[PDB]
């Protein structure tokens, strides 16, 4: 009738320890986030932050 | 500055300089920016420090040896932008990133200089000047570094 | 400016009301969780603990405030009713493990350097 | 573009019903699952016979920290503490002190093998390619503490594993 | 050299070694003190100094890309020989 | 010398296949139930 | 690997071939998973109309990836809102048809083909050039060059050291993580390090919804359910 | 229109047999609404004018799938579901009245991130 | 404004039971509203900008393994910037801790001129270059 | 190209973007307070607190917005503005391909209109920002603490809240429980002083005061 | 660490595929796991001259966002142009 799930079994406190490490130091994070899927976080996040920077990865 | 060099020769070295016990000198270092120079002549009167030959092999120190000593001789670490002149009981001890700054006031000499001391790991490792320009300027002592 | 919008209650007679009644909840509660839980301590070595939880922050006066530690605390109770907290949950609002700490001056003295 | 993934409807001609009805009864799809499986018993295993035979690694492979040395014998590691400045986990203590000779090296260089995560940062940041993360991984413990690395201990994994340190940095260093 | 201190303890080449009258010893019985008997101190003396017949000389520890950044050193001062400030191998001027 | 680094060979690499080939084998409908209810009448006679 | 200015280091040389090797032979086990799952007749009896959601439901409830896919809703990041070079490379999206357990089951499979597709186009494609922007102040020097030259120590020390500094701002950049739409919004100060980075999560969303799909579905369904969505607690706890 | 499609693609959303009725009728519902908006309103203004444009569409073509392509808001279906959706935004909107001007100025540099 | 029968709360806003906080770590700590000074190894003033808030250095002590700086206050790397010296102390007050501000120092303007250098009657007169 | 990594500037987004802006801007001017387009094509709109459930609704109702997905919603905490707490709704339009950003303020104790009736997906974001910062939303079908443990006492993404928390857990023999104790760490965490005392980025220049 | 003919037959015919032709077991077509040393080529900016950073410079020409409305007939525009319809994949259209 109700399923309740209570997440939070896992919290680590990833979004409070990124922002005491720099961005190349919170890279790692992002791979220990979804364990299944890896390259694919990083790469948003390096999105992000070259979208930040206003740079472009080469075509390779 | 940019990010990469287009130079494809030898670089220059110069012997290094002794001055005494507290500052170390690795004058290759040098940018020859003769701040120490003015520093030595007008804060601490003392004018035992300038230049040396000219072109690219003109050196800053002492020529003959003779170490700068006066109470306010560790200043010049902090005047030199680079690190030509260093803290000897400082050297190779730590670095800047990582030492917590705390401001107090110098107990030394009677003026109060305001000083910052940087810790680590709950150890004081140096005494830099903070600057006032009431108190010290920007200076200490050596009794007070 | 010194005028500021209100979180349940409009005045502090009806955040006492709010107050009241949450100390209603939790002392009709205790019993049930000092069964269900199968805690060790007496019912009253409970009900003591959630007046004394109560006068904790009695001192507080700007109403918002007392309606927001209400929700905190009707939050609690939820947790408490539906078997959410657990007996350690539950134990470590009486600090059992924590050794005393002492008062007086001298002994903080004797015992290190802080305030 | 885009493809319907089912969007299927079964032919209604009475060989196909007969055929639907023949596969509901007489279990046909079953049959097929049935026949995968037999088909993959006996098809060769993949198991490798650890410990007598070893998982394919590469050069690049991240494991136990070890500090490496010069030829001549002088530790590489001059406490720069860029490696230190650098580790995501803060695994790294340095404590540096001007030795006797007159050259820079640590007083202390401990690595918590518990608290590190094995990113490899720490051997990028060194720019005399003192602290490696050597091939072993076949050191797990059976107390906590003997994972606290000490300023020894790094030394002796970058003695013991020299061979292997020096040939795999030896086939990398030109991709870095 | 790896030395005994008087309580028996081995000391490390940074001169670690712990008080008699120190309970951290207690770690050490039944197991040993890691201590790395290859010591940078020693190993770096015995090394020649090279007879550069140049004012300055470039170092880079050895292998180009595996050694240490490319540091020139000033050979002018007959009193002493100059030593890289990374690998510590040690140069001087042919007699002057 | 030249560039070098990992590159798919000049002509490119071959085909690689990614649709279903889920095969179509079995009787038809009618033979299995005429299997079936041949096999029913020789056993009971 | 992947960082911000590109990536660490390039491929080994002899990789592409591997890939190769085995990308050809995928295929076969993609096809044999499908010959084990996908027309039997337990899995399409405890897959099918398990767990169905409506497209505005979907919507609404944060759905994102396979959940939309798998429900008729046509929406993929990496068509929609191309990054980095997915402009180029030729795919199919497998939209669903009824967004129950089964369908959505299906589009994954089907996902797995397309990438492979993918993958094919990415090996026969690769092109020739560096791995890291060319600018020494977001992305490190060469081992090569920082041994040799001023500049690139100075960089590799500061890099390595303190950071590059990111101008201020805020951005929130998402992708089509094989999940669902994986986001960032990242919230910088100035400084070498972010002011805020939270963290868009699919599963976060998903299982928020998970009450919804199982309505008068057994516990064996919930089994299904909780299945379905992938769900994955490293990136919903954040 | 046509041969009418069997399924909308999108779940839950069925196949409406009467898409030129339902279409029209919600336009003309939608300006009615609007019309207890006062003109000066950008809200009355605006929607005016869209369904005005929209209406015009669905009155001069006949072809359900050529009015699918003219309105350019995927199929039909999905047209008058989002033809609802401004109706029902309209009639909230008669309450909120966004037209007044702006309740509050924000309180200094709530703004300017840079910090 | 805000229509919702807006009361007026005057009495000062006090969150100190509102941050979960332990009763030691509220009224025993101080922090120090402060400019950053200058670091005097350096020649920039971008770090002297931003006013911050800290909190007073408490007992650090050596681990009897390995020596690490082991330490029992949480709020010991927490700093906070702020852009103004009111909002710094408001955050304070609004917290419930005890302060002690201290006024932003700014260098003095100097003088400078070249030809000072080359005087022909002071004793700026330099004797080297 | 003559800027190989400069990463590649699109104007046309831009004032597609801006003109959207003025659109929502003309649209609702009792809420919305500011609007602007970042360099990099995104809009974000600030808008006054109680405008939080009728612009949504705008956004999600209007034909010409069509913002029909709460891809995030989130708040970040500025200890030294008055409102400290800033809460980000981040919306994707999937028939307009174009994402937004509505950004209102809160302090500590002033309520906020839950958007669970607008966008259904907020109800688990909501409560996420009320148990990581402890903005408390009024009208919310139940808010709960949703990623702390049971019994937590503070907010923890809050600035003024340390990263180590206050308390730890351990296991008691004598009380055969999990219990809970003041935070005492091995090594403490050290705090890296890393900024570089010379101005970066001359555009992003504050005006002095 | 193949299979006689007999057995190849009947792990063919129980799966209806050639599993011979395509394996999941590397036998030798892998690359040699040592392999030549490479060389990596430069970037676009590893030129001796015309190389100044102010031009290839990508944080410094990152101006502040721009604000279109402070607080301090026109026709309807859209945030962009409305999506265009999908098409059915001519590959493989019905799975
Ligand atoms: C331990 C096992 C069970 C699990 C844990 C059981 C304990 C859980 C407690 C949760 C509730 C929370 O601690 C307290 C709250 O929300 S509000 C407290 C009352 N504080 C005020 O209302 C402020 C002003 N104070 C007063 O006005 C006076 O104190 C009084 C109310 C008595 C009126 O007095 P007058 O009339 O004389
Ligand atoms: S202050 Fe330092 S850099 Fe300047 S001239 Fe003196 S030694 Fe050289
Ligand atoms: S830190 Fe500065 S002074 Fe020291 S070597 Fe590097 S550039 Fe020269
Ligand atoms: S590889 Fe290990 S020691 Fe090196 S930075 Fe990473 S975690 Fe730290
Ligand atoms: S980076 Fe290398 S040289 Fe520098 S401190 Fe670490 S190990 Fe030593
Ligand atoms: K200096
Ligand atoms: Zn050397």
């Amino acid at each position: 009738r109700k399923c309740d799930p209570h997440i939070g079994l896992l919290h680590r406190g990833t979004e409070k320890l990124i922002e005491y490490k720099t961005y190349l130091q919170a890279l790692p994070y992002f791979d220990r986030l979804d364990y299944v899927s890896m390259m694919c976080n990083e790469q948003a996040y390096s999105l992000a932050v070259e979208k930040l920077l206003n740079i472009q990865p080469p075509p390779r | 500055g940019s990010d990469r060099s287009r130079f494809l020769e030898g670089k220059r070295a110069v012997e290094d300089k002794n001055i005494g016990p507290l500052v170390k000198t690795i004058m290759t270092r040098c940018i020859q920016c003769t701040r120490c120079i003015r520093f030595a002549s007008e804060i601490a009167g003392v004018d035992d420090l300038g230049t040396t030959g000219r072109g690219n092999d003109m050196q800053v120190g002492t020529y003959i040896e003779k170490m700068f000593m006066s109470e306010l001789s560790g200043n010049i670490i902090d005047i030199c932008p680079v690190g030509a002149l260093t803290s000897k009981p400082y050297a190779f001890t730590a670095r800047p990133w990582e030492t917590r700054k705390t401001e107090s006031i110098d107990v030394m000499d009677a003026v109060g200089s305001n000083i910052v001391v940087s810790t680590r790991t709950g150890e004081v490792m140096r005494i830099l000047p903070r600057m006032h320009e009431d108190i010290n300027e920007e200076w200490i002592s050596d009794k007070t570094r | 400016g010194t005028s500021v919008k209100p979180i349940f209650s409009r005045d502090m007679n009806e955040a006492k009301r709010r107050v009241r009644e949450l100390y209603r909840a939790w002392y009709r509660e205790v019993p049930n969780t000092v069964h269900l839980f199968q805690l060790d301590i007496s019912v009253k070595q409970g009900r003591d603990k959630v007046r004394e939880m109560f006068m904790k922050n009695a001192h507080v006066t700007d109403p918002r405030v007392v309606d927001l530690l209400v929700i905190k605390g009707k939050m609690e109770l939820e947790e408490t009713i539906n078997v959410w907290k657990q007996r350690t949950h539950i134990m470590r609002f009486f600090h059992e493990t924590e050794a005393p700490r002492p008062t007086d001056f001298l002994s903080k003295f004797y015992v290190g350097h802080d305030p | 573009t885009y493809k319907f993934v089912n969007m299927r409807e079964p032919s209604m001609d009475m060989k196909s019903v007969t055929d639907r009805a023949a596969q509901t009864l007489l279990w046909t799809e079953l049959v097929r699952g049935l026949g995968m499986t037999l088909s993959y018993l006996f098809r060769e295993p993949a198991t490798i016979n650890y410990p007598f035979e070893k998982g394919p690694l590469s050069p690049r492979f991240r494991g136990e920290h070890a500090l490496r040395r010069y030829p001549s014998g002088e530790e590489r590691c001059i406490a720069c503490k860029l490696c230190e400045a650098v580790c995501p986990a803060q695994a790294i203590t340095i404590e540096a002190e001007p030795r006797a000779d007159g050259s820079r090296r640590t007083t202390r260089y401990d690595i918590d093998m518990t608290k590190c995560i094995y990113c490899g940062f720490c051997q990028e940041a060194c720019p005399v390619d003192a602290i490696v993360e050597g091939p072993n991984f076949e050191f797990s413990t059976e107390t906590h503490e003997e994972l606290l690395y000490n300023k020894e201990k790094l030394l002796n994994n970058g003695d013991k594993w020299e061979a292997e340190i020096a040939a795999n940095i030896q086939a990398d260093y030109l991709y870095r | 050299g790896v030395r005994t201190s008087p309580t028996g303890e081995k000391v490390t080449h940074t001169g670690q070694a712990y008080d008699d009258g120190d309970y951290r010893r207690v770690r050490f019985s039944d197991r040993q003190k890691e201590v790395n008997e290859n010591f940078a101190i020693d190993l770096i003396a015995e090394q020649p100094v090279s007879e550069v017949g140049s004012r300055v000389i470039s170092c880079d520890g050895g292998g180009g890309a595996l050694g240490h950044p490319r540091v020139y050193i000033n050979l002018d001062k007959e009193t002493k020989t100059g030593t890289c400030g990374y690998c510590g191998l040690q140069f001087r001027q042919p007699h002057h | 010398s030249k560039v070098k680094q990992d590159m798919p060979p000049p002509g490119g690499y071959g085909p690689i296949d990614y649709k279903r080939n889920l095969p179509r084998r079995g009787l038809s409908g009618y033979s299995m139930f005429a299997v079936g209810i041949g096999t029913l009448l020789f056993g009971y006679w | 690997y992947i960082r911000p200015g590109g990536v660490h280091q390039d491929l080994p040389l002899g990789l592409l071939d591997d890939i190769y090797e085995f990308s050809k032979n995928f295929s076969f086990r993609i096809d044999e998973l499908e010959e084990m799952l996908t027309n039997n007749r337990i899995w399409r009896n405890r897959t099918v109309d398990i767990g169905v959601v409506t497209a505005e439901d979907a919507l609404n409830y944060g759905f994102s990836g396979v959940m939309l896919r798998g429900s008729g809703i046509q929406w993929d990041l990496r068509k929609t809102q191309p990054y980095d070079v997915y402009d180029q490379v030729e795919f199919d999206v497998p939209i669903g048809s009824r967004g129950d357990c089964y369908d959505r089951y299906l589009c994954r499979v089907e996902e797995m083909r397309q990438s492979l597709r993918i993958i094919s186009q990415c090996l026969n494609k690769m092109p020739p050039g560096e791995i890291k922007v060319d600018d020494a102040k977001v992305s490190p020097p060469k081992r090569a060059e920082m041994k040799t030259s001023m500049e690139s120590l100075i960089h590799h020390f500061k890099l390595y050291t303190e950071g590059y500094q990111v101008p201020p701002g805020a951005t929130y950049t998402a992708i089509e993580a094989p999940k669902g739409e994986f986001g960032v919004y990242l919230v910088s100060d100035g400084s070498s390090r972010p002011y805020r980075c939270k963290i868009k999560a699919p599963g976060f969303a998903h299982l928020a919804g998970l009450d919804k799909m199982s309505k008068g579905h057994m516990l064996a369904d919930v089994v299904a359910i909780i299945g379905t969505q992938d769900i994955v607690f490293g990136e919903v706890d954040r | 229109a046509g041969l009418l499609k069997k399924t909308t693609g999108l779940v839950g959303l069925a196949v409406c047999e009467t898409p030129h009725e339902r279409l029209k009728i919600l336009y003309t519902k939608i300006l009615d609404v609007l019309g207890q908006i006062p003109k000066n309103a950008a809200y009355r203004k605006y929607t005016e004018q869209i369904t005005n444009e929209k209406l015009g569409m669905v009155k001069a073509e006949p072809d359900v799938k050529k009015l699918e392509e003219q309105l350019q808001g995927g199929q039909i279906e999905e047209v008058i579901l989002q033809a609802e959706n401004e109706l029902s935004l309209a009639r909230k909107m008669l309450r909120w009245k966004p037209w007044e001007p702006l309740v509050e100025e924000p309180p200094a540099n709530q703004w300017k991130w840079p910090i | 404004t805000q229509d919702t029968q807006l009361i007026a709360v005057d009495e000062k806003l006090d969150i100190t039971t509102l941050t979960g906080v332990p009763e030691e770590h509220i009224k025993t700590r101080k922090v120090r509203i402060f400019v950053p000074a200058r670091n005097n190894m350096q020649s920039g003033v971008n770090n002297t900008k931003k006013w911050k808030m800290e909190f007073d250095t408490r007992e650090r002590w050596e681990n009897p393994l390995m020596g690490w700086s082991s330490t029992a206050d949480p709020l010991s790397n927490l700093v906070l910037t702020f852009s103004t010296k009111e909002d710094a102390v408001a955050f304070a007050e609004k917290n419930g801790w005890s302060f002690d501000v201290e006024e932003r120092k700014v260098p003095k303007p100097k003088s400078k001129s070249y030809g000072a250098n080359f005087s022909w009657n002071k004793r700026t007169r330099v004797s080297t270059k | 190209d003559t800027r190989p990594t400069i990463r590649p500037r699109n104007d046309v987004v831009h004032k597609q973007l801006s003109a959207f802006g003025q659109y929502v801007a003309e649209i609702l001017p009792k809420y919305v307070q500011q609007v602007q387009v970042s360099c990099f094509n995104e809009l974000e709109i600030f808008i006054h607190p109680d405008g939080v459930i009728p612009v949504l609704t705008f956004l999600r109702d209007h034909t010409n917005a069509q913002f029909k997905s709460l891809a995030d919603l989130t708040a970040v905490d500025v200890p030294t503005r008055q409102n400290r707490f800033e809460i980000v709704y981040n919306l994707l339009s999937l028939r307009f391909n174009s994402q937004i950003r509505v950004k209102t303020y809160t302090d500590e104790l002033t309520p906020i209109e839950s958007s669970v009736t607008v966008y259904k997906a907020a109800n688990w974001y909501e409560r996420e920002i009320w148990d990581m910062f402890g903005v408390f939303f009024a009208n919310h079908p139940d808010l709960r603490r949703i990623l702390t443990g049971y019994g937590f006492e503070g907010h923890p993404f809050r600035k003024d809240f340390p990263l180590s928390g206050y308390v730890e857990l351990r296991y008691d023999d004598e009380v055969k429980r999990v219990v809970a104790e003041p935070v005492e760490l091995a090594q403490e965490f050290r705090k890296f002083d890393l900024n570089s005392p010379w101005e970066a980025f001359p555009a992003y220049r504050q005006p002095p005061e | 660490a193949s299979a006689t003919r007999v057995i190849q037959l009947l792990r063919n015919w129980a799966s209806g595929r050639d599993l011979q032709a395509k394996l999941q077991l590397r036998y030798q077509e892998i690359s040699k796991r040592t392999q030549p040393p490479p060389k990596l080529p430069v970037g676009p900016s590893h030129k001796l001259s015309n190389n100044y950073y102010c031009t290839r410079d990508g944080r410094r020409e990152a101006m502040p966002p721009s604000i279109v409305m402070s607080s301090q007939e026109k026709k309807a525009v859209t945030p962009a142009p409305p999506i265009k319809r999908w098409e059915l994949s001519k590959d493989q259209p019905y799975l």
